[PDB]
């Protein structure tokens, strides 16, 4: 996997380049931004279990086509997978914001995943239902104001919802 | 529960080798080299070899043997389907303690010899937790399996030998027949001679 | 139609297209778009040098003096068209080509080898290009006045086995026949003896396996044949094609393609190994019952 | 690419795993060690052709038999001079990669790994490179942080050349 | 799918052999059960609405907060309600489908395997459903041989969640 | 796999419905067959080895070609996994008796089955009068009226017949 | 040991499970078939030695060169006819316990296993061990599910041995 | 393994005999008390987590030192451990109730436990009382004379309180 510095250095190396001034700048840049990035995998993983659950309650409410007998997510067995399947892709999504590379989510959790769930029968476009659901407690969990040094995250935040989105359009 | 804790201890495969073929080298009998029936033959009879130590006619499994042969299943596949294999179970399960059946295990799967009693006692619980097949399927998916001899390649004992020896480790084999003191007590054996 | 997944199978610039016809009393850019789609269509999107373009052939296009079909004619009997296509291939590879350039689909029989192959030995290149143009298929999908194209949809007539063939012939929109992993190997000849397909591999870009291809020998059944009783309890079994296995490294890794029957109890394993051997899940398909 | 970011995802991973504290405090690390990484990697990119033409002088000047002896191996013509100074420029140029990415990542995948296979190939002597780079230790100027790092990057490369 | 045929004919497999006595013993065995089997799931069958109802009211009895409390996973309003007697009802059902199959098969692969999980994040109490499959068992009305099979599905519900 | 109860179970809890009564009583009518059934596969695999044996000899003999030098049943192994396919079928054609459904047959021997014999050269058709000598034969062994309490075993026995019918038509 | 008792407990452990209804139902089917499996046993052990003899004869007659040709494994002598009289005693009894314990985990166990070595090594005839278990499934005398059962095992040694 | 049938075998085949009329009829006799065998099991299985987690509590309650800091069983990994012992144990005494042997609990349960507890630190008395509190609660259990077809289970239970000694005597 890449993060955010040896995406720049492997592009760099490809080239036979040293990084720039405004390369070095940039990654600069990113290092100040560090600790909002830090703190928004913290918000995100401290509540990951009502992350998960609500968006799970809020999908199966909006398809109850899913749990009636026969749906997708009914049996425990399958259930529990569904319930799975969504802490995956939120951790994925924590592992990309704190690499600031989108690498690991491509590589380690959407790699194979939409043959996956065609050759299971999953509903894709259920999934990334799910997906935005969780997308949109996340966010509002990073931009929270209470309880923490108080600035511009929205750099960060439109970067995560990124990495969300970039999720939701694997599983379809 | 998450397995129990236990340190390893120095062996030969924990260290680098400096490996050059000779006639202690395991042979490599992998699928990969697109094998003739008759080369597959020695395939199978060394993977009877790896875990039975010998099959009878009785011991043999001639369904998955056709299945390796058809390309349906990979060697570690067709390990397991001997691992899991009535002759498996009756010789070397039944006839042992779980912490012996461990050993065997070890010995049979990953090659080498179990660092200690606490790395028998920390597994020989698996069996009975996660079932008999999920003990086998931990250890063939374990990155110590799967780093050495992959999908396609018959397990072996590992390091055996070092360079310019007359004698290596004890072969599996002989170190650990199929049951031990435990077993034969029951049999009634040793038998009075003369 | 395809729909949902027409941007990852490369099809989506088709269906946004309409077929090209020259209208009597065509206008001079009726001309020049036939022209065009012509030579994309006919010559597989190679680019065209001005050395290499068949201006008297354009000419009479252009003057009515040719038809569409009779202009296509000329591009298929073309020195052009025989040193792309004829002269460095298998006859097997000419016919595949033939059938994606002249009728928009994939062979769908090995019948249709043994025809044009006997025709070709017997008649030679022209008698065999004019087969295709004055078959019943083409009159009926593209007649005197419109431009061959892809036909990805399904018609009456048609074959499943077509379908799947076509991305075997057909590799993404940025791409030439002449361009294409398999470069000048048949793509059908074992498919057509065996009547056997492929699982689809959707082209580069926007499908991160494409490069799966199959070796000659030593791959693994399409179906799993035993069912689970292998593997032990499992409840399905899938077959799974994965690519650009490297990590481990020579010779522990000797191809570095393979495809693989896990059970479905083991799925979340094989994703979390082959990510971990650094490939590329090609395809996942249903093996057992 | 080992940096302390992948590393810590990749245990987490292994581990299926959130990240956690443990993780957070690898991001903290990087982040106290990054700046003093880039301001070497700017300052090393700023010196590169007279590190690079003076490492490529000492090496000859400790092993004169390289100029002057006939061979592909060696830099007795502008052919071999050239591959000689371009070697120790990626050297230097994979160096401040490492900097910039805050580990050995970019040495052990484009330079360390195989390099071994490489010298004795095409007989080539690591003496040669470790003394280059013992003269780009000498000669950043660097201080602080940075020298430490760049240093730890650069007698990486030694012990792996010894 | 855990039923006497389909395990018997399992492990044969497994061991690549022809069916024996002992396989046709197994059968036997099936035999034997199969009509109280069938039997007690009509009995269940025709008295399902009352006994999901008079099990949803038990749980309620006994764990008042349940239909006090106000929150997504207590069934103070309809909604939870509705819920709660829905999974009853699964419950039910799917003991029948063990009885009709001569094993617990359908209850392990449709309803217990897994259902920690379920309960553990949409924070449902084991304890709830126990009661209903007490109420259950001592209301189903069964006798003999029904009721043995039947209650040992009903315990092996209970087992599995505590 | 499934038995005869547990294909009717997976049906019902699809659709979240309980048994009817007709399906019930259906199921004790297989119950009522339950000991002809025991007993037909006790018949064919008392009599296995011969079953095999003897169909392989007359596909022979009616099919020299198969044993011809060259032949695909020439030399030992090719002949050995001959015999081994016919044993194989005859099993699992016993094993979907014993639980009266096909799909232990369908899944376990017959998927995919063509596309070995075509892969392989093995003459599909040539085993399918192989299948259909075997059949002939236990079909006989389970009808004969000696030593066996008399009774009506023609709903079995067509049972059965149609499981050798599909493994005759699976592999072409 | 193929057995129904056994096995149950086998599958069980192998599962990690406690035994449910299906290992119950299995049990069911022993006891159904135990008395008449324990009828055939004591039939066959009261029968045993008139079995054994007349099976010896049953294959002196069918194979009269195994009464004729010197050799260590021929009957010729009368250390060659104890030796076949010993073994058919051997299936005989060996069968006998496959009837006690219900299955063929006898026969696998103290004979079957092994076998085909033993015959190869020793140049006996499979076929002359086929003709005496014929006999005895002729000449045994039993009915109902004691024949059945009693049948089932030496039909199992038959095709073992074909 | 054995069961009751096998064990009786094992010891003829060792000596070449046939049973005799006495071992022939001693079977018989353990066949006429197999309803109330599957009985015992059935009614043991039933109640196996009340059993084992009230056997837990008393055992905590008479030797707190267990659950104190520093204690065995203190910890969750710990006291998880020590449940599932009980549970184990627990299990292989209902196998060799179900067996009518005590092979199965022997060879899979406690040959070398005594070892295991000696050199993990673990009390081996302590898990002798445990097993003790257990077979009390059994027994009561299989004796409940309640809603089963009364009788004499004296034998049955007899066997059944022998396989909780041998587990209790191996560990302590
Ligand atoms: C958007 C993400 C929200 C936000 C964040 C934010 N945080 C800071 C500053 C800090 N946050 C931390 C974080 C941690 N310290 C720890 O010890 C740990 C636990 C291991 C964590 C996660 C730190 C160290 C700092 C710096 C010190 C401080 O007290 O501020 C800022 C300020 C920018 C900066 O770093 O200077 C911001 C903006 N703020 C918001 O308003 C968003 C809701
Ligand atoms: C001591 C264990 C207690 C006891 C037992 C007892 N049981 C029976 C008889 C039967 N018990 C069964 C059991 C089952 N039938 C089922 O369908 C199931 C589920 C698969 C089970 C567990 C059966 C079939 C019988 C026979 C028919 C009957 O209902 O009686 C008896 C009676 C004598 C006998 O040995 O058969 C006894 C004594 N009785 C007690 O009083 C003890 C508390
Ligand atoms: C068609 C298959 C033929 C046929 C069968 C048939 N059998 C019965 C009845 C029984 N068969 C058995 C079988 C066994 N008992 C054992 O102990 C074992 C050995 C392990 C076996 C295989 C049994 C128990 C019965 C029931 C009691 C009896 O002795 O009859 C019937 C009668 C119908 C019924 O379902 O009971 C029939 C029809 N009969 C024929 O004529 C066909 C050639
Ligand atoms: C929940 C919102 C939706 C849903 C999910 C669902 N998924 C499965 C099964 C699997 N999901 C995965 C995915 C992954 N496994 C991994 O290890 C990773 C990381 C690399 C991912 C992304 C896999 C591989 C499986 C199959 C293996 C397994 O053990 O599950 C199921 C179960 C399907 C079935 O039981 O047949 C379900 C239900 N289903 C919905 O309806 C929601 C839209
Ligand atoms: C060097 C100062 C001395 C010396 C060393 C020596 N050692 C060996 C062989 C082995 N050393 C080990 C060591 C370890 N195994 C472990 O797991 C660990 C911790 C990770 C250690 C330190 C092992 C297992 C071996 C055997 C395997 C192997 O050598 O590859 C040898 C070789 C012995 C031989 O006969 O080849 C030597 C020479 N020898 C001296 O004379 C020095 C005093
Ligand atoms: C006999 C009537 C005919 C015949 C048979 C034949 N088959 C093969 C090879 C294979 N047969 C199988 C079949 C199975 N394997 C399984 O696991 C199962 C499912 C449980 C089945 C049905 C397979 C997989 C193979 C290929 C692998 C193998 O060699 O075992 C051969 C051998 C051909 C060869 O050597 O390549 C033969 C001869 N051949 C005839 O001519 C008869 C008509
Ligand atoms: C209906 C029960 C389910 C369903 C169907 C569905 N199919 C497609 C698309 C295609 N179907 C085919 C099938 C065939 N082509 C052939 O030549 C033959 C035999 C002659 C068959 C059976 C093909 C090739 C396509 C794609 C090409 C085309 O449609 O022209 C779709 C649309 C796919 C899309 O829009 O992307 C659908 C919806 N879908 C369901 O959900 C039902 C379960
Ligand atoms: C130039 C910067 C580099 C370079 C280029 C190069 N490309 C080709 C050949 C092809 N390029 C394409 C690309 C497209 N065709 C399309 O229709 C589209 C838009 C949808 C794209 C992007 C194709 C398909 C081909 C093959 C067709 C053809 O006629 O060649 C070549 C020719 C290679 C050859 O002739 O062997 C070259 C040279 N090459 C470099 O070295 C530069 C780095
Ligand atoms: C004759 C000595 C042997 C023989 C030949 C044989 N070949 C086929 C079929 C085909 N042969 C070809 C060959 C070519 N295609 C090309 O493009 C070229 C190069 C220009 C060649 C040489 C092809 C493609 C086929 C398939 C189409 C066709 O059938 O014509 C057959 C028929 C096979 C069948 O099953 O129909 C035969 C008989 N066969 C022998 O036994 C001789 C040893
Ligand atoms: C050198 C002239 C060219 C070149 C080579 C190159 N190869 C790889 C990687 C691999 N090569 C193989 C090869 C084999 N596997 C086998 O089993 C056999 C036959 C027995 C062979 C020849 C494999 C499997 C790999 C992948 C695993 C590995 O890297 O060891 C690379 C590296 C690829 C990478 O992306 O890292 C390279 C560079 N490259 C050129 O440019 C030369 C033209
Ligand atoms: C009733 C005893 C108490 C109660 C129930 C309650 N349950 C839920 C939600 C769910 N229940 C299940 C259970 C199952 N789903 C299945 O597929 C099966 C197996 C076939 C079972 C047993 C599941 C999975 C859920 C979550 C998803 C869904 O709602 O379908 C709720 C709502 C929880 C929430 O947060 O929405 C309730 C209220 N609640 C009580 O207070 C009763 C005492
Ligand atoms: C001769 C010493 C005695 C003898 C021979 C005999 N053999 C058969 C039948 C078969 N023989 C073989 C042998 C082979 N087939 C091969 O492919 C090879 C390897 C290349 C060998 C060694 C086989 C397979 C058969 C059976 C199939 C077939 O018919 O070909 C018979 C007939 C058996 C039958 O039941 O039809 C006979 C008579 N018989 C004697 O009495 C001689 C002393
Ligand atoms: C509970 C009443 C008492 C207790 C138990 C306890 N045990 C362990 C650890 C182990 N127990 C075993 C047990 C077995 N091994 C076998 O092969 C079998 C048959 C299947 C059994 C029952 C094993 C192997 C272990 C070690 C491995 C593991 O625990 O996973 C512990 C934990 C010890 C530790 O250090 O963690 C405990 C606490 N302890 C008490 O104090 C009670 C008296």
């Amino acid at each position: 996997m890449f993060d955010v510095f040896t995406r720049v250095v492997s592009q760099a190396d490809a080239r036979g380049e040293y990084l720039s001034g405004s390369q070095l700048d940039a990654l600069s840049a990113t290092v100040a931004e560090g600790n909002k990035r830090i703190d928004s995998v913290n918000r995100i993983t401290g509540n990951a279990s009502a992350i998960v659950s609500n968006a799970a309650r809020a999908l199966f409410a909006e398809q109850p086509q899913l749990i009636q007998p026969g749906g997708n997510a009914y049996t425990s067995r399958r259930m529990a997978a569904c319930l799975r399947d969504m802490e995956i892709i939120l951790r994925y999504v924590t592992y990309a914001t704190f690499t600031g590379d989108a690498s690991v989510l491509e590589d380690r959790c959407l790699n194979g995943l939409r043959e996956t769930y065609v050759a299971l029968g999953v509903p894709g476009a259920s999934v990334a239902a799910g997906v935005q659901k969780m997308k949109e407690a996340a966010l509002d969990i990073v931009n929270d104001p209470n309880g923490i040094t108080r600035g511009d995250c929205s750099a960060i935040v439109a970067e995560i919802a990124g990495y969300f989105d970039r999720a939701a359009a694997a599983v379809a | 529960l998450p397995l129990l804790n236990y340190a390893p201890k120095s062996q030969n495969v924990r260290v680098e080798g400096y490996e050059i073929g000779s006639e202690e080298k395991p042979v490599v009998f992998t699928t990969e080299n697109i094998l003739s029936s008759s080369d597959m033959d020695n395939l199978i009879e060394a993977a009877y070899r790896q875990i039975f130590f010998h099959a009878f006619k009785w011991d043999r499994e001639k369904v998955l043997e056709s299945q390796l042969r058809n390309g349906q299943i990979t060697v570690r596949d067709f390990v397991r389907g001997l691992l899991l294999s009535n002759t498996f179970r009756n010789s070397f399960y039944e006839k042992n303690s779980n912490y012996r059946f461990v050993e065997h295990c070890v010995q049979k799967i990953l090659g080498r010899d179990v660092y200690s009693e606490r790395e028998k006692i920390a597994w020989s619980i698996v069996v009975a937790t996660k079932g008999y097949q999920g003990l086998i399927d931990d250890l063939l998916n374990s990155d110590e399996y799967l780093n050495n001899f992959g999908y396609d390649t018959v397990p072996y004992q590992r390091r055996r030998n070092l360079p310019g020896r007359e004698a290596g480790e004890l072969p599996f084999n002989i170190k650990s027949p199929r049951y031990d003191a435990y077993h034969r007590r029951q049999l009634g054996f040793p038998q009075i001679v003369w | 139609a395809i729909t949902t997944a027409a941007s990852r199978l490369g099809v989506a610039p088709y269906n946004e297209s309409r077929p090209v016809e020259l209208r009597p009393d065509f206008s001079l850019d009726d001309a020049k778009m036939v022209i065009r789609a012509v030579y994309r269509q006919v010559l597989g999107n190679d680019y065209i040098m001005d050395s290499e373009r068949l201006k008297g052939a354009e000419s009479l296009l252009t003057n009515g003096s040719i038809s569409v079909r009779e202009f296509v004619r000329t591009v298929a009997k073309s020195e052009l068209y025989k040193k792309k296509f004829l002269y460095n291939n298998f006859q097997t590879r000419v016919i595949e080509l033939n059938y994606k350039h002249l009728l928009g689909r994939a062979p769908f029989s090995e019948d249709e080898v043994i025809f044009h192959l006997d025709l070709y030995e017997n008649q030679g290149f022209d008698a065999d290009i004019d087969s295709y143009i004055d078959s019943v298929e083409y009159q009926e999908n593209f007649g005197e006045n419109i431009v061959p194209y892809y036909r990805f949809n399904n018609q009456v007539g048609d074959r499943t086995v077509g379908f799947t063939r076509m991305f075997r012939l057909y590799r993404g929109y940025a791409n030439s026949d002449r361009s294409q992993l398999e470069r000048s190997s048949s793509r059908l000849a074992t498919e057509l003896g065996q009547n056997t397909v492929s699982a689809i591999v959707g082209p580069s870009g926007s499908n991160a396996g494409w490069a799966y291809r199959p070796s000659r020998a030593g791959n693994t059944p399409a179906k799993a044949l035993g069912g689970t009783v292998p593997f032990g309890q499992a409840s399905k079994l899938f077959r799974v094609e994965i690519t650009a296995i490297s990590a481990p490294g020579y010779p522990k890794v000797r191809r570095s393609n393979k495809a693989v029957i896990v059970p479905f109890e083991q799925l979340n394993q094989t994703l979390q190994q082959i990510n971990r051997l650094g490939g590329k899940v090609a395809s996942i398909t249903p093996a057992s019952l | 690419m080992k940096t302390p970011l992948t590393e810590a995802v990749s245990t987490a991973d292994s581990q299926g795993r959130f990240l956690s504290s443990t993780e957070l405090q690898i991001a903290f690390g990087r982040l106290r060690q990054a700046n003093a990484g880039l301001q070497a990697a700017k300052a090393l990119t700023d010196n590169a052709q007279s590190l690079v033409n003076g490492a490529a002088q000492a090496v000859y000047n400790k092993f004169p038999y390289t100029t002057q002896t006939q061979g592909n191996n060696f830099a007795a013509d502008q052919r071999g001079k050239d591959k000689c100074a371009r070697d120790i420029g990626y050297y230097l140029r994979i160096v401040t990669y490492c900097l910039v990415a805050g580990g050995t990542g970019p040495l052990d995948e484009y330079l360390i790994a195989g390099i071994d296979e490489i010298n004795r190939t095409f007989d080539l002597s690591p003496s040669w490179y470790v003394e280059a780079l013992k003269y780009i230790k000498a000669n950043h100027g660097l201080s602080g942080d940075a020298r430490d790092e760049a240093n730890s990057y650069l007698d990486y490369a030694i012990n792996a050349l010894s």
